[PDB]
RNA sequence: AUGAUGUCAUACUUAUCCUGUCCCUUUUUUUUCCA
């Protein structure tokens, strides 16, 4: 219903960490 | 195939100017109209001899009688009763809907 | 219209205050007196003051135009 | 705690829902209490907001602004929060989008300027030796952004200690990637640190690992490209082993060493560049046979860099590099690729500019006779670019005959619409100039043979070749062949296909433009009556080319044609005015002006006035444009009585045409209208008092163009008199008439001056009505935008009141 | 919240410049001060009208145009009307016959007459003042004909030489009560042309 | 332009005035 | 997207969805949008916990954004009609046959099933006319309907009719109130709305699919089912709404027109 | 010949040079006239940079000729108003 | 006495413009019947 009940999971994920396999984008030999 | 009231007034003025038997001369004035369309529009709706009244008892009795005699021949039936074919067909359908 | 046209110097609106328009006119007059050499010489050499002293007085008077708002 | 967080979301909703002044006030209140709130709840409210996918571009720009303001107000207060901000910003630093990577670089710059380099260095030290290449590349990009923000000597001994560390070669590879990405981000800023970075990377340049030596060669090439042209000797310590390493490396490391050699070659000494070119030329002759596409691209880039390198001689290149380069790099497999063909073409143009285009032209003349269409197109494009770059001075006679035969066979086999090949044909023969005179009857015979073909496209291409080559046919003044071509095209004028007929008309227009009227066989008196029924055609290309030819004739050679035929042309041009392309109508108006300049402006004006009163359709504005062009070309005192008397016709559309023609006339004549302002003043005064909004709108356009025309000529009395009728019409609600009113007000403020506009707006800027004062404020805002400087002297004299002092004492000072 | 018209008349030096609805403005004193200057113009009257500007005529007739004197001295209107009357009697068969076979030399007068009418015979027209504002009328009250002065048609009709027969009764009756500020020259203020008063 | 003075109505076309024959009620209103 | 199986993982007691073991982790934005949708749907608490209505959401196995038809049923009645609508929206292969050549007969057979108010009522009409016809393959062949994909729709409708006591929803119908059917669909579809040749939430421009029943006669307010981009940003399974009962359902998501 | 939509950039002009296609060649970039092409067109920013190199400052065709201001727009000096490249918003 | 209101037609304006659009795969439970 409210806003920050959708933000406590994102706050817990920000306090926990982040993995490179999640949301992996491929980019190489850029200029 | 639509007919605006402006075109009806122009057609009435053209019939009162150029008589009856000229139609291409009439259809020269009306844009996007043909002479056959002008003749059909005059003889179907805009002629002053068309009885734009209500049906009498005698007219309805003769219409029901002649529709019983000659079925679905309205171009033959209509000059006998004096109305046009569309008006008498519509009134016969209305009388059958009233009888049902 | 444009956002920068309303954001331009000297711009206004239908609900613009008279004191705000007068303050903008006074600030534009002070900026025109500071920019023009002949106007600053006419308003400076009439009194016994230097040109840079008159420029500093006009810079103080630019802030003084926002002195008594309402 | 809870109240501080509630105030944090209160400032968040005020920023994201309130006005941008209220958002700026909320940002100022947040930055004033940024030390009071702390970096903890600020990070806990910002990094979920930064990770939110629903933010717009203005939302993320405001987020970057709030992060920058909080970082500037916090400085070292986010020292425990370096790791969380780093792991949020590390996908933002690896952003594929340009604006997202710029925002990530700005966030990295804010984190480096706020927290400190040592905390980020200790954070990225376990991430330097990461096993995955993507994590190592993300760490390399983040450390390069931190080194670019904090400067090179802030972490250059630290980077030297990382690259000198023998704990793991992956950390050394990451450090060389840090050096290369920091050099790519810096460019010219790494110029004083070039010797230090070269001494740091000289240990990694001789590394036994293939990937570490490959990234060392890539970093050396990036340092050579970034520090152009300084620091030639600073990389000279890498000049000895890498030239040995090009004799030792194979595969991708050999290509990286060749790229580093090609980036280091144009900066060295000339004897050193000659020795290095002679050393690496054998490896390049080996590498022409390499089937790898990226290796061949690196070889072509190195060849272009060596050709751009000065001091590499001329005969040495043409004796060493060019025959195996032409044997290997010139094949159908090279032309089948897209980017490799363009790179080969650019390299061939650069080599022909470096060492003369005659050798390349003689060695690539047979490839125009090849059966492959794309290969012949690439050879023709390279030949056209070389001829447009250098010229045709070095072409031999047998070489010129081979070029003419090659381009004739190339035009003879043209399956597609190769218009760039047609432009290349025009470029080659125009570069040859007067030397094509022996080859001209062969070209003419082949074109006249292809004009009898079954296909319409062949005849269209042949007439396009005539239109391209008419200028160079007339350079030698061989008028017999060009006259014979004109006679054959006059016979071909009765074609039924429209594209072919338009191409023949364009070729005839080119021939008339390059010959002249007096030596034009068939003559103009026989040509223009043949062109008269062609104007009745309905196709657009035929109409455009034929109206262009008629305009060239009527501008240049109108003396051969009687006035009856010109009036017949004008009566056809009236029907031609109902076309669709605007260029056709513009050229039609220009032909009307040319005919009126030729034969006299009276009967054509009566014809145009009857067309204006007779059309009543979605045209006839061009009739007014033609009337204005006729009057501007033919002394508008001669036209204005008939145009003024045409206003008396009550036919409800000719008056708007008269006023629109007057507006177009004033816009055409400009400053010459001051003789006729007093003539057109009562006509505009009677037009502005009309009931219809069309008359008022078009008269407003008349006032606008007349005010902009004769500005600075003392006609402000009639302009003010017209403004006395224009300014009552400011209450109109239709958009076209109010746009005409706004344009007329702008023109009157330019012409008369801002003082009278300020006098008109001062009594209505403080109007009690909302809409009236809103419109007056719009007009005054436009006047103040146009005349901000001049409104100070034209400001009204208002005395000082109780709110503030108003009467300036500086204006009362007298010297 | 806002004062009446008496306070605005007492505060401002010009009570005639105060409007009927100027008191409901946010700055009535500033509007009265701006309206009292010498070079101001009033609001056009369409802001109070429901009718749009110059829109509700709908039934009147007007003369088409009055050309200036030099254009009529060139005389383009005569053969222009003759050409229009000749073209009005033509048929469309004759119209395309003339279209494929043109006939020039219709007017063919000169270039020097129009050159003289543009330059030598160029006359400066009558232009109104800077503060003039045209409205729905502004074409009928052209007297601003001075009061206290009889017109030329009434002087010619009553046989007044330039001594009207009613001027003796006008002198013996003093000034009229309808226009007390009007001064009649020759009998009350001792008058060029028909304007013998002000 | 065509105008009906009894109705005080402008007409774009000739058939607009030809169809303007409301006009009886406007004529009865303008009769007095 | 993982919107079907986030509810499946939450129904099996797993709360650490972002820290669950996998061969490779799914992106956190997909889980964030799935949890935001399940917040907008009536299945998650204020603490991100499954309700008993969430157990009703996860009982029957079709997608939750489709399974809000069932919880919208008995709030607007008409349960069987939206049940058959969800049966045609649960198919895998495409409905209707558009062969090489023919075209005109297949297009006329498609137009003969058209109803005002989107193609959900068209699919309901297809299942209705397939009923009282013997469920014959000859009817589907004569009307250019695939007899492989809509038998699957019949089996899905049969399975969902069997799974009605576990959700405790009766066999309800209206027989004419298609406004109630579209209101129940709008109660099920509040997140999938776009208007103004533009998304009302994501602000992305939209283009109507030519195979839709409302390719011409462009609407005033419409919802959808899918947003597949192939050449233009397309419009799959549109439906006519008025944005009047749009504020009646999901009031937290919907504000300011 | 204008439209009420299509505000252009309102950005500060730079050293990039405007460019016109042949379909709308010869038009003024502001008032859409054809009289006295006097002042060259500056197109401020990344309107020139990137994929939009040498394109039209009007409709969007491949540009062939230098765009110009007319003398009438530079009478009030509207050429300093900013970038005239059309951004479709 | 001129204001609002309706896709009804006819005039008119902008040197308006002659023009484009049909998805690769595929997976998700439980209960009665006649000599
Ligand atoms: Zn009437
Ligand atoms: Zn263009
Ligand atoms: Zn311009
Ligand atoms: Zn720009």
């Amino acid at each position: 219903e409210a806003v920050p009940v959708e933000a406590y999971g994102l706050a817990m994920l920000r306090g926990m960490g982040w993995k490179p396999g999640e949301g992996i984008g491929r980019t190489f030999n850029q200029v | 195939g639509v007919w605006r009231n402006t075109e009806d007034e122009i057609l009435k003025a053209a019939v009162m100017k150029y008589g009856k038997n000229q139609w291409s001369r009439i259809a020269s004035l009306l844009h996007r109209k043909s002479a056959k369309q002008c003749k059909a529009r005059w003889y179907e709706w805009l002629d002053p001899s068309i009885k734009k009244t209500e049906w009498s008892r005698e007219e309805e009795e003769k219409l029901l009688h002649l529709a019983k005699l000659m079925p679905t021949q309205w171009r033959t039936i209509a000059p006998i009763i004096g109305r046009t074919a569309a008006q008498c067909l519509e009134h016969y359908e209305f009388l059958l809907d009233k009888a049902a | 219209l444009e956002h920068l046209q309303s954001k331009y110097i000297g711009t206004g609106h239908a609900d613009t205050t008279k004191w705000e328009w007068l303050v903008n006119q006074h600030r534009d007059s002070y900026c025109s007196y500071m920019g023009h050499f002949d106007l600053l010489n006419y308003f400076a050499i009439a009194e016994n003051e230097s040109k840079a002293r008159v420029r500093f007085n006009l810079m103080e008077k630019m802030l003084q135009p926002c002195g008594p708002p309402a | 705690e809870e109240q501080k967080e509630r105030k944090i979301m209160k400032l968040l909703l005020k920023i994201k829902n309130g006005t941008p002044p209220m958002r700026k006030a909320a940002l100022r209140q947040i930055t004033d209490k940024a030390r009071e709130f702390g970096a903890g709840p600020l990070f806990n409210q910002i990094l979920p907001l930064l990770m939110s996918p629903t933010l717009e571009d203005q939302e993320r720009h405001l987020l970057v602004k709030v992060i920058d303001r909080i970082l500037y107000k916090l400085d070292d207060l986010v020292r425990p929060y370096v790791h969380k901000i780093l792991v949020v910003i590390e996908p933002l630093l690896i952003d594929e989008d340009y604006y997202a990577r710029v925002e990530g670089r700005e966030i990295i710059s804010n984190l480096a300027k706020a927290a400190g380099l040592a905390t980020m260095i200790s954070t990225m030290r376990p991430d330097i030796d990461n096993m995955d290449e993507y994590v190592r590349n993300t760490t390399a990009r983040a450390f390069a952004v931190v080194a670019s923000a904090l400067g090179i000597p802030s972490l250059l001994p630290f980077l030297k200690a990382v690259c000198k560390s023998k704990k793991s070669w992956q950390a050394r590879h990451t450090g060389i990637k840090i050096v290369q990405q920091i050099a790519i981000l810096m460019g010219c800023a790494i110029l004083p640190h070039l010797r230090s970075l070269v001494e740091i990377i000289e240990h990694g340049l001789v590394d036994e690992q293939q990937k570490v030596r490959t990234i060392s060669a890539l970093a050396i090439a990036a340092l050579a490209e970034a520090a152009t042209p300084y620091g030639i000797e600073s990389f000279d310590s890498v000049l000895k082993p890498l030239w040995k390493g090009i004799r030792q490396h194979r595969g991708k490391g050999l290509a990286a060493f060749l790229k580093a050699i090609g980036y280091l070659i144009p900066l060295m000494d000339a004897e050193y560049a000659n020795y290095y070119t002679r050393e690496v030329m054998l490896i390049l002759i080996r590498e022409f046979q390499s089937p790898d596409e990226e290796m061949k691209k690196i070889v072509l880039k190195v060849v272009k860099q060596c050709c751009g390198t000065d001091g590499v001689e001329a005969n040495y290149i043409k004796t060493e590099i060019l025959p195996p380069f032409f044997k290997h790099f010139w094949q159908h497999r090279m032309a089948l690729d897209r980017r490799n063909y363009r790179q080969l073409v650019d390299t061939t143009v650069e080599l022909a500019n470096k060492v003369g285009a005659a050798e390349i032209i003689s060695r690539i003349v047979d490839d125009l006779k090849d059966e492959a269409e794309q290969y012949r197109k690439m050879v023709m494009e390279t030949i056209e670019k070389i001829m447009g770059n250098l010229g045709a001075a070095d072409i031999d006679h047998k070489l010129e005959e081979q070029l003419i035969d090659g381009i004739l066979y190339a035009f003879q086999e043209q399956t597609t619409e190769d218009s760039v090949m047609l432009n290349g044909f025009g470029t080659v023969v125009n570069a040859l100039g007067k030397r094509v005179k022996p080859y001209l009857p062969q070209i003419c015979g082949t074109v006249l043979w292809r004009l009898n073909n079954k296909s319409a496209k062949v005849r269209q291409q042949a007439a396009d070749l005539i239109s391209r080559t008419a200028v160079v046919m007339k350079t030698c003044q061989e008028e017999k062949l060009m006259g014979h071509l004109g006679v054959v095209l006059y016979e071909y004028l009765g074609e039924e296909y429209p594209e072919v007929l338009g191409s023949i008309l364009g070729a005839l227009k080119a021939i008339v433009n390059v010959i002249g009227m007096h030596k034009m066989t068939p003559p103009i008196k026989d040509l223009l009556p043949r062109l008269t029924p062609i104007l009745k055609n309905r196709h657009e290309k035929v109409q455009e080319n034929c109206i262009d030819l008629v305009g060239r004739i009527a501008d240049r050679g109108a003396e051969y044609v009687s006035a009856r035929e010109w009036m017949r042309i004008c009566f056809e041009l009236l029907e031609l005015l109902k076309a669709h392309k605007k260029a056709i109508r513009r050229a039609t108006v220009n032909t009307f002006g040319y005919i009126a300049k030729a034969i006299g402006p009276h009967d054509v004006l009566a014809t145009l006035l009857n067309n204006l009163k007779v059309q009543e359709r979605q045209n006839r504005v061009c009739t007014t444009v033609a009337i204005a062009i006729v009057a501007e070309t033919c002394s508008p005192f001669t036209v204005l009585p008939a145009l003024m008397n045409e206003y008396r016709v009550p036919e409800l559309n000719v008056q708007n045409g008269v006023l629109k023609s007057l507006s177009f006339l004033f816009e055409y004549i400009g400053e010459m209208g001051k003789d006729y302002i007093y003539a057109v003043t009562p006509l505009l005064e009677d037009a502005l008092m009309d009931r219809d909004l069309v008359h008022r709108q078009t008269a407003s356009a008349v006032v606008q163009h007349m005010s902009l025309g004769v500005y600075g000529f003392g006609c402000e009395d009639s302009l003010n008199h017209l403004l006395n009728y224009v300014w009552p019409n400011v209450f109109e609600t239709s958009p076209h008439v109010i746009q005409a009113v706004m344009g007329a007000l702008e023109g009157l403020r330019v012409a008369i001056g801002p003082c009278r506009m300020l006098q008109y707006c001062l009594q209505g800027l403080f109007h009690p009505a909302r809409k009236v004062r809103d419109v007056y404020w719009k007009i005054y805002n436009s006047i103040y935008i146009g005349s901000q400087d001049a409104l100070i002297a034209h400001y009204p004299r208002i005395y000082n009141d109780d709110k503030n002092t108003y009467i300036r004492y500086e204006l009362d000072y007298i010297l | 919240n806002r004062f009446t018209v008496a306070e605005l008349k007492q505060l401002v030096a010009r009570p005639d410049v105060v409007e009927m609805h100027d008191v409901t403005a946010q700055d009535p004193k500033l509007l009265v001060h701006l309206k009292a200057t010498r070079n101001s113009v009033p609001v056009p009257r369409h802001w109070c009208f429901k009718r749009k500007y110059l829109q509700g005529k709908r039934g009147i007739e007007k003369p088409p145009f009055e050309l200036p004197d030099f254009i009529k001295r060139t005389g383009i209107q005569e053969m222009r009307e003759a050409l229009q009357e000749k073209e009005e009697q033509k048929t469309m068969k004759s119209k395309m016959r003339e279209k494929v076979r043109p006939k020039m030399g219709k007017i063919d007068i000169d270039y020097q007459k129009l050159h003289d009418a543009f330059f030598k015979w160029q006359t400066k027209p009558k232009l109104t003042i800077h503060g003039d504002l045209y409205y729905e009328g502004k074409e009928f009250e052209t007297r601003l004909k001075k009061p206290g002065d009889l017109s030329d048609e009434l002087r010619i009709s009553l046989g007044m030489p330039v001594p009207p027969p009613w001027l003796i009764a006008m002198q013996r009756y003093g000034p009229p009560p309808s226009y007390p500020n009007l001064k009649i020259p020759g009998l009350n203020s001792p008058l060029y042309g028909d304007v013998f008063g002000t | 332009s065509y105008e009906c003075k009894l109705c005080l109505t402008l007409h774009n076309n000739e058939g607009s005035y030809l169809a303007h024959t409301k006009h009886q009620t406007n004529l009865a209103r303008r009769a007095a | 997207s993982l919107g079907n199986v986030v509810l499946l993982l939450k129904s099996l007691g797993i709360h650490d969805l972002m820290h669950f073991d996998f061969l490779d982790p799914p992106p956190y934005e997909t889980l964030l949008l799935a949890l935001e949708q399940l917040y907008a749907l009536g299945a998650l608490n204020h603490l991100g916990e499954l309700t008993t209505s969430g157990r009703k959401m996860a009982e029957l196995p079709v997608d939750p954004m489709l399974s809000k038809m069932i919880l919208a049923s008995e709030k607007y009645s008409c349960s069987e009609e939206i049940l058959t609508v969800a049966a045609m929206l649960s198919v895998n292969n495409s409905i209707f046959y558009r062969p090489k050549d023919k075209v005109v007969h297949a297009d006329n057979a498609r137009v003969n099933f058209f109803l005002p108010g989107g193609d959900h009522l068209v699919l309901l009409n297809v299942y209705t006319q397939w009923a009282e016809s013997g469920y014959s393959s000859q009817w589907c062949y004569e009307n250019f309907v695939q007899f492989r994909s809509m038998r699957r729709a019949r089996d899905v409708r049969e399975q969902l009719e069997g799974l009605l006591e576990r959700v405790e929803v009766g066999l309800s119908s209206c027989q004419g109130d298609y406004i109630r059917v579209r209101k129940a669909i709008t109660a099920g579809y509040f997140y999938h709305t776009a208007r103004g040749y533009r998304t009302v939430k994501q602000q992305q421009t939209v283009f109507i699919h030519p195979n839709s029943s409302l390719f011409e006669q462009q609407p005033r307010w419409l919802l959808y089912h899918e947003l597949v981009l192939t050449t233009k940003e397309f419009m799959r399974q549109v439906l006519e709404i008025e944005s009047s009962w749009l504020l009646e359902v999901a009031p937290h998501y919907y504000k300011a027109k | 010949k204008h439209h009420p939509d299509l505000i252009f950039c309102r950005k500060q002009a730079g050293v990039a040079i405007g460019r016109l296609c042949e379909k709308c060649d010869g038009k003024c970039v502001i008032c859409d006239s054809y009289v006295r092409p006097c002042t060259l067109v500056r197109i401020c920013d990344e309107c020139n940079y990137g994929s939009y190199q040498g394109r039209c400052v009007i409709c969007g065709g491949p540009g062939v000729s230098d765009a110009y201001y007319c003398k009438e727009c530079t009478i009030q000096e509207k050429d300093r108003d900013g970038c005239p490249k059309i951004v479709n918003l």
